[PDB]
């Protein structure tokens, strides 16, 4: 259950999200977004 | 990794960068799953940043500004078709909503999928 | 097929799970049935001794209802607006004795608040016609129980619940509050349903611990027992109730999950609120004024009763030779019929010879009294089986009682016969 | 908190209730001006200190639990940021 | 202020985002039917009831109407204060509400089904008022033009109505492009304006 | 791992064998030193323990 | 269920991410961390001492856990240890980059 | 943990006795630090 975002994405707004998904979800599941997120950003740049 | 999440949202041009004369003397892809449409990417059959429409069944949850729609088209045996800017709602005289399409780039679905995946897929393992 | 309690009854509709499982409740290793008397929830997998507790229902906070016990009232899933008119009648209602008036008026308000769990789940909660509760009943049940001080206090309870709806709901009320109990069979509906299935247990949500009454989902599925498999737990991490297996025990598939909902406590209470009686409530009273005494020791080694007085126990590796007449009811009568015990000297067997037929005459006594006899109820029983399912609970209160009064003559008699060995 | 807040006849925070986002913004609308907090110059001793006058922990989001070095953490708190 | 409580049972109730408006409802079988001679408007959810502004000539008789919604979904983040907490909330927030007289006063079943686009009637939520659409035909045919073959188009907050012939109908693409021409380019004059070559420049 | 000569001889054994590693009671030599050091300039440091159970106090070395 | 997810899921179980799962359940259940660590210590202690020969590639904090697990309805398999399935031969090593 | 000659000499007059209630002392020591693990409860 995600927003869908229809706009760019920055360091704060990182920040932001890192955040609010580690209140809602917990510590271990964030740990495992982020490494999937890592992977992403590698390829693409 | 921040270039790259930059990158992937950015956008396209959306006006006189895009079209150089005005449009009205005068995008196409639409898709049914995200599935396709990242298909289409790897096929080259499309860019990233090209635009394309995909049908969305789930319940309105794109961020967007709070504004009222373009252009409201009304047919006589009921239907109505509703344009804002980044989708169209189309409705019925029972006033169900029969379809809601959404304006995007590839980008963006793909950032969406790896967030979604990667939540089901530590539920499906802990199991 | 294999013969287990759950293959009886039937399976339930999808739906009953599916409006909790996109919440966020998660059920292990059960299921849950369907029969004539209404839902109940029952094992699908085998599970051995254990070291430890196993979880079975994980229930989440924002699926319940709940309120504080002491004065400030806090309502902690919070579904209330500020400013609302509700807040003033739930407020003018004594702090100590009521409280199942608070919790039926939060109900009510959850019914007409959209998107609330409630909503949806109340459609799958018993109806007027299929709750026991004995607020729901006529002058006519309440005669057929067949004892005035029962029937009395539930006449009083039902007279409170007018009131309550005749001067809160008045004419001049706005429009929001009169929605949400037009009829006022509708405020007892909502009584009935927190007192048959309301919770107390202690909270802690963030740092604030509390004693709170609250209505929780999924787990009034549960019935009792006196002999329980189950027990109720808050995890403060997450938020959430969860219900657990007893540590040490094993389970079958096929059998009752079950659990105990309030202890040390008699066949009168059971009645009032829920409308349910049992053949065997080890702690009911029969009440001799007769003089004589047996024995105490002695009737505990009969029939094999080991444990302290508050707890008392069958020990059944002693009964090698299955048996089977000891039950709750032996043990209630144990708590029950005076006695005498003294230093170590042992009893006279003629002496006591006196006192069971004494006290024998006291039990014949006691079911020569009332109107008909333990074979006589059975009939009428038999008779209708489709019949307000109130009444059947009268009855039945009765049979009971009866068949307790006639246990203990059996078993003083046993007594008699084991003195001498 | 260390005592209640109201608004009219309704309990908006119980004492002993931790503040979070959400309880703050509702202090805010509804303009509750005097809040009394516990805070570590309300404890009644200087070589320790007590859980609920510390608060939340910042790392995991609860309270504190004891057996904590509060002092270790501070001071490392305020240097840290020094280097820029 | 009326001064009597009214039945509301008897009244179709539309709700705006900071209104809520009633109109009276004669008894029919599939619910259509309208009496604009007694309407109230009240605060959002709260029963003192009040008269509308009515700002145009408004139906003396029966009229078999349908209606649509104007409005703005507002999506917005919540702060998140417990483990589960919502991450979203999404709100449709209502502006106007547009009732259109079926033709003939006809009923939906008919096969003869059509609307009568020239008699549109608004409620506005901010000024708690109702009045009547101005609509301009733009499709030849005359006052007996076929009513199988018409589309309304509203444009302008919903304030412009007109109504064409359907196959000229634009497409969904065009719309949005359409629009975006005309604000980007409005946009680089201005940034452009402030240089000093820009009278003797040219637009390519 | 450093300056305690009887226990750092025996974790290497323990963990050849396969057991387990008990925790150290006395002093490393760090502190050793401090006292021989202090007892030169004429001061004397001692460290005792007393029971919780029956109040005796104990002098370690 | 998505379609295509099968090899996360794979690397997952196979990247030893399963015991960070479940070591965050099982503080779920408990106000003190500390306390905690200071279980789960002694029990391996007891073990150790009891059966000294049987570990050394399976470690015993990591039995205390699976345990735990399994007890309360979770398969895990013992010691969260995996055999590799495609290794060469003897004397061969997987170079993990 | 600055002036250690001062400090020292005033107390070794004073004869004074530290219950070892802090972190660093017990560091000293090569004892068990009274915090988290330690600190026992």
């Amino acid at each position: 259950n995600l927003v869908f975002h229809n706009k760019a994405i920055n360091g704060t707004a990182m920040k932001r999200l890192i955040s609010r998904l580690i209140d809602h979800f917990g510590m271990a599941y964030t740990s495992h977004i982020l490494d999937q997120v890592k992977t992403l950003g590698f390829q693409q740049a | 990794m921040l270039i790259g999440l930059y990158v992937l949202t950015s956008g396209n041009h959306r006006g006189i960068c895009v079209n150089r004369y005005n449009p009205c003397n005068r995008k196409e892809p639409f898709f049914s799953n995200s599935y396709d449409a990242i298909g289409a990417y790897r096929q080259k059959r499309i860019n990233l940043d090209s635009p394309l429409w995909l049908r969305w069944r789930l319940d309105q949850r794109v961020i967007a500004s709070r504004e009222t729609p373009i252009e409201v088209h009304y047919e006589s045996l009921g239907t109505f078709y509703e344009i804002y800017g980044h989708y169209l709602i189309v409705r019925s005289l029972k006033k169900q909503i029969l379809f809601i399409y959404i304006r995007t780039t590839v980008g963006h679905i793909a950032l969406y999928r790896e967030i979604e995946e990667a939540i089901q897929g530590f539920s499906r393992a802990y199991s | 097929p294999h013969d287990t309690p759950a293959s009886q009854l039937e399976l339930a509709d999808p739906d009953f799970y599916k409006i909790g499982y996109v919440r966020s409740f998660r059920a292990y290793g059960i299921e849950f049935r369907e029969g004539p008397d209404g839902y109940g929830v029952f094992a699908s997998r085998d599970v051995e001794p254990l070291r430890r507790a196993r979880v079975i229902m994980e229930i989440p906070l924002e699926l319940m209802l709940t309120i504080s016990k002491k004065l400030p009232w806090m309502f902690f899933p919070d579904i209330i607006p500020v400013g609302h008119p509700i807040f003033d009648i739930i407020n003018s209602t004594n702090p100590e004795t009521d409280s199942d008036l608070r919790l039926a008026c939060l109900l009510l308000y959850a019914f007409d608040c959209k998107d609330n769990f409630w909503q949806l789940y109340g459609d799958f909660l018993p109806s007027d016609d299929e709750c026991t509760s004995f607020l729901l009943a006529t002058e006519e049940d309440l005669l057929e129980l067949q004892d005035e001080k029962l029937a009395s206090t539930m006449r009083e309870q039902q007279q409170r619940a007018l009131e309550f709806w005749e001067k809160n709901w008045h004419s001049a009320v706005p429009l929001k509050i009169k929605r949400l109990a037009r009829d006022p069979e509708r405020f007892i509906w909502a009584m009935c349903i927190a007192q048959s299935r309301s919770i107390n247990l202690q909270m802690r949500i963030g740092a604030l611990v509390q004693d709170a009454n609250l209505l929780v989902p999924y787990a009034d599925m549960m019935n009792h027992s006196f002999q329980p498999n189950c027990f109720f737990h808050w995890r403060f991490k997450d938020r959430m109730l969860e219900v657990m297996i007893n540590a040490g025990q094993r389970i079958r598939k096929g059998d009752e999950m079950t659990v105990d909902y309030m202890a040390g406590q008699k066949n009168n209470f059971f009645m009032q609120r829920y409308g349910f009686s049992s053949p065997v409530n080890p702690w009911d009273v029969i009440h001799f004024t007769g003089d004589a005494k047996i024995h105490l020791d002695t009737f505990l080694s009969v029939f094999n009763i080991s444990g302290l007085p508050g707890e008392y126990y069958h020990n059944s590796r002693l009964s090698n030779d299955g048996d089977s007449f000891v039950d709750g009811a032996i043990i209630a009568a144990a708590r029950t019929l005076p006695t005498w015990s003294d230093g170590d000297l042992p009893p006279i067997p003629s002496l006591e010879r006196k006192a069971v037929k004494e006290l024998q005459e006291e039990c014949h006594q006691m079911l020569a009294e009332f109107p008909t006899t333990s074979d006589e109820d059975q009939k009428i029983l038999d008779s209708m089986p489709d019949c307000r399912r109130t009444l059947e609970a009268a009855i039945k209160y009765r049979l009971h009682r009866k068949l307790l009064i006639e246990k203990v003559i059996q078993a003083l008699d046993i007594y008699q016969d084991r003195i001498l060995f | 908190l260390a005592d209640d807040i109201y608004m009219g006849p309704r309990c908006i925070a119980t004492r002993n209730q931790d503040i979070g986002i959400g309880l703050v913004n509702r202090f805010i609308t509804f303009r509750a001006q005097p809040i009394s907090i516990r805070t570590p110059f309300t404890c009644r001793s200087t070589s320790w200190i007590c859980r609920l006058c510390y608060g939340r922990s910042p790392t995991h989001g609860d309270l504190v639990e004891l057996g904590e070095a509060v002092g270790i953490i501070a001071g490392q708190s305020i240097g840290e940021p020094g280097t820029q | 202020i009326v001064d009597y409580r009214i039945n509301e049972e008897e009244f179709h109730k539309i709700s705006l985002l900071d209104c809520d408006f009633f109109i009276r409802k004669p008894p029919d079988p599939d619910n259509d039917v309208y009496d604009f001679r007694e309407m109230y408007v009240t605060p959002p959810d709260t029963d003192i009831y009040a008269i509308p502004r009515v700002l145009a000539p408004m139906p003396q008789k029966y009229i078999r109407c349908a209606m649509s919604d104007y409005g703005c979904y507002n999506v917005t983040e919540p702060p998140i204060d417990a483990p589960r907490d919502p991450m979203y909330k999404s709100e449709r927030e209502v502006s106007k509400v547009f009732l259109t007289k079926h033709y003939r006063n006809r009923r939906a079943g008919d096969p003869e089904f059509a609307l009568d686009f020239e008699e549109i009637y608004v409620i506005d939520s901010k000024t708690k008022s109702i009045t009547r659409a101005k609509v301009v035909v733009t499709v030849p045919g005359g006052r007996n033009r076929d009513r199988k073959n018409d589309l309304l188009v509203i444009r302008d907050n919903g304030t412009s109505f007109k109504i064409i012939p359907s196959e000229e109908r634009d497409d969904p693409t065009t719309v949005i492009e359409k629009e975006e021409w005309k604000k980007s380019r409005q946009d680089m004059e201005r940034h452009l304006r402030k240089l000093r070559d820009f009278s003797v420049s040219n637009w390519f | 791992k450093s300056d305690h000569i009887r226990a750092r001889q025996e974790v290497l054994g323990t963990t050849i064998i396969g057991g387990t590693i008990p925790n150290p009671e006395d002093a490393p030599e760090s502190f050793r030193l401090l006292v021989r050091e202090l007892r030169s300039l004429a001061l004397e440091l001692n460290h005792f323990l007393v029971s919780e159970k029956n109040f005796q106090i104990n002098r370690k070395e | 269920r998505i379609p295509f997810l099968e090899e996360q899921v794979r690397k997952i179980r196979d990247g030893g991410k399963l015991l960070t799962m479940d070591i965050h359940r099982l503080l779920l259940n408990e106000d003190n961390r500390f306390d905690f660590v200071n279980e789960i210590a002694a029990e391996a202690k007891q073990y150790v001492e009891n059966n000294r020969d049987e570990y050394g590639a399976k470690k015993a904090i990591l039995h205390v856990l699976s345990n735990r697990m399994n007890d309360a309805g979770v398969y895990r398999a013992e010691a969260y240890m995996e055999s590799d399935p495609f290794k060469p031969g003897p004397g061969y090593l997987k170079d993990e980059l | 943990f600055q002036e250690t000659a001062r400090v020292l000499a005033k107390a070794a007059l004073r004869g004074r006795i530290d219950w070892l209630k802090g972190l660093k002392e017990n560091v000293v020591l090569g004892g068990v630090i009274p915090v988290g693990t330690g600190f026992k409860g």
